[PDB]
């Protein structure tokens, strides 16, 4: 149930944080080697949906590139980790009460035309 | 002073073990707790040495992670409980323990069956191996479905349906589990035409055909004289409620099938009552081998793709307690003893309801070659192409898991092709559109 | 059985647990189907936990009636009925008539007297042919010096 | 090589053991033999390992040149669960026959706890029988009427009448009586049957018969035995080995349904277990027959002649629920039987009364004194006479005297109160040896 649910978010969260340190290496080599950069950009098209599958398919040919990754969604996921729930929360109850409010104002828009 | 407590006892190989798990109220301590739950389960009262009759309670711990919840075993001397009486076993555990003032909630989540208590019981009526030779069916899992609705059905036309099905490819078909004798379809008519269908479908398919009767009845006398009757149209399954029925009934009933030769199909109708809260009640791992013990062939395990984890490895564990004859003690799988079966055939473990063709690869994969596969309910067009559909998804899933592949990885494709020879197939698969979740890129 | 003229050919099978019913059958059909006018259990095959005794009836039967119709000739194969008691050693005794089998087999030395002179009452009202293994007949027979001669067992037999 | 001498195995729990004694044939190595007695007991797409008896350790007994004890463990599969004669089919069956062997003889049998809780056992055993007959605190009488046939059943009737109101608990069918043409069966019950409730009435006591319902067929056992229900007859004989053990395991479950208790007679027994060398001891058969089912059974006289240290042993193993290993009284392996309930020792045949302190010493409340035959005065003194020389000999136990030493003195002393004990001392004249002295 709730254990399954959570246990699938973070491994979601690991793949799509992977997307993400790719995204960032990506833009800080996009300068520092554009040749290099775009090799990598071809190779990771459509590759970022499974984020261990991603990994062991970088492992499997330019192994410092993969290492480089590991260190870099490490870091992220230190930093940035401790800020997510409460922006998701109050992200969402946000979202919810506006999403029902615009329901309620749709609801008399329908109310007095009826 | 409290001999009932002792934590050094280690279990003799001919105790039987029970792990309870328990919220203590305010105030109690858990080992008062655990002695207390020893006691009343055996002798209790509080010149002899009474020491041989006294259950013990051996070893009490905390669940991880879960705050005011225990484990508490104890072990039970093997000559407190009468032979191949199942309902004896539970009376003395299950009996009176439940109801403690200085408890918040009991739940028993597991028992070791000593070999030499299993050693007096029947078990299954014939069990899985056995079953397949005496059905002829080999290498697969065995197709099964429900038909719906339940009454507001003829018998010439149930039967007709049930026909439908068993010609379109499949194996099994069963009744209604609250399908008995009702004002609009008695029994005896609901079974002349079902026999009739089997006889037909099977000599038509070249193929052994049965369908599950409901034999479950208000009374001893009544229930024998439908399976009686099963028996003298020569059908090779009846299906019985063992718990809604009780296991005396049932234990009668697995002997006769024993004696007739007759495959007992086992429905766990009213399980949920008992087996669904995490704090309170009895486990169905515990059910389970008690419904091996008494007796059946087949036993509705339910699916593990409808419901999610937990259920997942809890299943696991029991579907490997009803089909093996030795099995690990694992906690991860919610295995707490070793139990053994000294050579007690086994329960081909059924995976019932909410399932369609999708879920097909992922089946094969989790239960494998020893179980039945329901499918209740709906092909766009009719019971045969259905069935049809059903069995030619499985047949292409087991070719393709001997071949060597990946049916949670390829499970897909693996249905794809095989649909691309059966249109039948193919208006079942494109009746879900199936969902995928990505997340935004670029 | 019309069998005639010649002494009668039978066989047993080896080994005998580890093998399935539906698989012992296949192997008594191989036999009988080969030529042969019997079959028989191991002597020490009744019921045990991997081979109940219905099981092995079933397949052997299913044996029988496909070998002699392929062959077109009286088929047999002796179904050890020793049983741990009178009610069970009759409830498949019974049980062998119902399938139609034409002999049956029974240990009368491990069994006993008793329950022989029992079993060879029924053969006779229902026409079922009955073969005597003399298991455990070498504990009494064998020295010179001591014991009863087979000589005499066989005359009680 | 073989796989069916396994030297290292060791035995689980759950096997079936067997110790046989074997000369092996000039030539033949002790390793081969223990190995086929195995193979051809148990066995012989080979997963088979689980099936297969192993033979897992061999020895030679001590003194007796050319002489090997074998210890083979069986799994629990290979027998059919209640059932004694598929145990001896499986265990018994062939292995005796070998030409290399030139002997072979077994010793013992461990049935594991599992396949022992698939038997019924005792219809009612010791303690139990006790609270039927409401007989406690000493051994309990009987005695073997003489000679059988000759007498007619109202005879018979009257003979038996004698005895229990002399003060007796039970008498006997001589063994051989089943249905002759000079004392039908029937008749004899009717008779005896009169018997018990006549002389029951007037003692105050309950009284028993062993009437003998060994037959020809089992209908014919079911008939006898259940007619016997019908008169009301606590207790009824049955030959178990001349019958056959199916035939016994049959009227045994028919015993406990019907509450009635069951008097073994181990009739042919000698046939077997008499020879050292070659057959099956009697510590065997005494255990299958506590596992088929028997209330009763004769383990014969002890103070006629080894006998002793053997005796004791099975006697032990008969009544106790553990019994540990000890080869010296002929327990090869320890054995459990999980609240089976015990079988009473019968002594039979040969004793007089001089024995009672010993027989009282050796065997203890928990046996039956049987005593078939003459006191110089008839049945009744007879029965007095030894009736209170035991009463005198139980008493005399718990006021702590030594029976052995003091046997002498507690009869001569108790027979200065019963005339009919004294007359039954004065018939044997004790023959002592002293030497010569001065």
């Amino acid at each position: 149930n709730l254990k399954q649910i959570a246990k699938d978010t973070a491994k979601t969260l690991q793949s799509y944080l992977t997307y993400q340190a790719l995204r960032t290496v990506l833009a800080q080599l996009g300068e520092t080697n554009p040749p290099l950069a775009l090799w990598l950009h071809n190779f990771s098209a459509g590759k970022v949906q499974d984020g261990e599958k991603y990994i062991e398919e970088l492992f499997l040919e330019k192994p410092d590139l993969a290492l480089r990754i590991m260190t870099v969604r490490e870091h992220i996921a230190e930093e940035i980790a401790e800020f997510l729930p409460e922006m998701v929360v109050t992200g969402i109850q946000q979202a919810n009460m506006e999403k029902r409010r615009q329901h309620l104002e749709r609801m008399t828009q329908v109310s007095l035309s009826h | 002073k409290l001999t009932y407590y002792t934590p050094d006892y280690t279990p003799k190989d001919t105790d039987l073990l029970a792990a309870f798990r328990f919220s203590p109220q305010p105030g109690v301590p858990a080992d008062e707790a655990g002695a207390a739950i020893a006691a009343e389960s055996s002798t209790g009262t509080w010149l002899t040495d009474m020491d041989r009759y006294k259950g013990k309670c051996y070893h009490i711990e905390p669940v991880q992670g879960e705050e005011n919840s225990y484990f508490a075993f104890i072990a039970y001397p093997l000559d407190l409980f009468e032979e191949g009486s199942v309902t004896n076993i539970l009376t003395s555990i299950v009996g009176n323990v439940f109801g403690f003032k200085a408890i918040r909630s009991l739940r028993l989540e597991d028992i070791r069956f000593p070999v030499a208590l299993v050693k007096t019981f029947q078990g299954p009526p014939h069990g899985i191996q056995v079953e397949r030779d005496l059905l002829n069916k080999y290498g697969r899992p065995m197709l099964g479905c429900t038909i719906k609705p339940k009454l507001g059905l003829s018998a010439k036309n149930y039967g007709r349906a049930v026909y439908e099905c068993l010609r379109g490819g499949l194996d099994f078909t069963k009744d209604d589990e609250n399908i008995n004798s009702q004002p609009f379809q008695r029994w005896r008519d609901r079974f002349l035409f079902v026999a009739d269908a089997i006889h037909k479908s099977q000599a038509e398919t070249g193929e052994i055909k049965g369908h599950y009767l409901n034999v479950t009845a208000p009374t001893c006398e009544e229930m024998m004289k439908r399976a009686e009757f099963a028996k003298e149209l020569g059908m090779p399954i009846i299906m019985h409620d063992f718990l809604t029925a009780g296991f005396t009934a049932n234990t009668t009933l697995a002997k006769w099938c024993r004696d007739n030769g007759v495959l007992l199909h086992i429905h766990r109708a009213m399980h949920a009552v008992i087996d669904r809260q995490r704090n309170h009640g009895i486990h169905f791992r515990v059910l389970a081998k008690c419904l091996r013990l008494s007796g059946g062939d087949h036993l509705h395990s339910g699916t593990v793709v409808g419901k999610l984890e937990g259920d997942k490895a809890s299943t696991l564990g029991f579907v490997d307690l009803m089909r093996e004859d030795h099995i690990e003690a694992d906690r991860s799988r919610g295995v707490f003893f070793t139990q053994d079966w000294a050579s007690m055939p086994g329960v081909l473990p059924v995976a019932s309801g909410g399932i369609h063709v999708w879920h097909m690869p992922a089946l094969v994969e989790i239960f494998g070659d020893d179980s039945v596969l329901q499918f209740g309910g709906g092909h766009p067009w009719g019971n045969a192409p259905g069935a049809t559909a059903n069995r030619v998804a499985l047949e292409a899933c087991v070719q393709a898991r001997n071949e060597g592949r990946d049916l949670y990885r390829e499970g897909g494709d693996i249905l794809r092709e095989a649909g691309k020879w059966s249109p039948e197939l193919a208006a079942a698969l494109d009746l879900w559109k199936e969902i995928k979740f990505e997340f935004e890129t670029m």
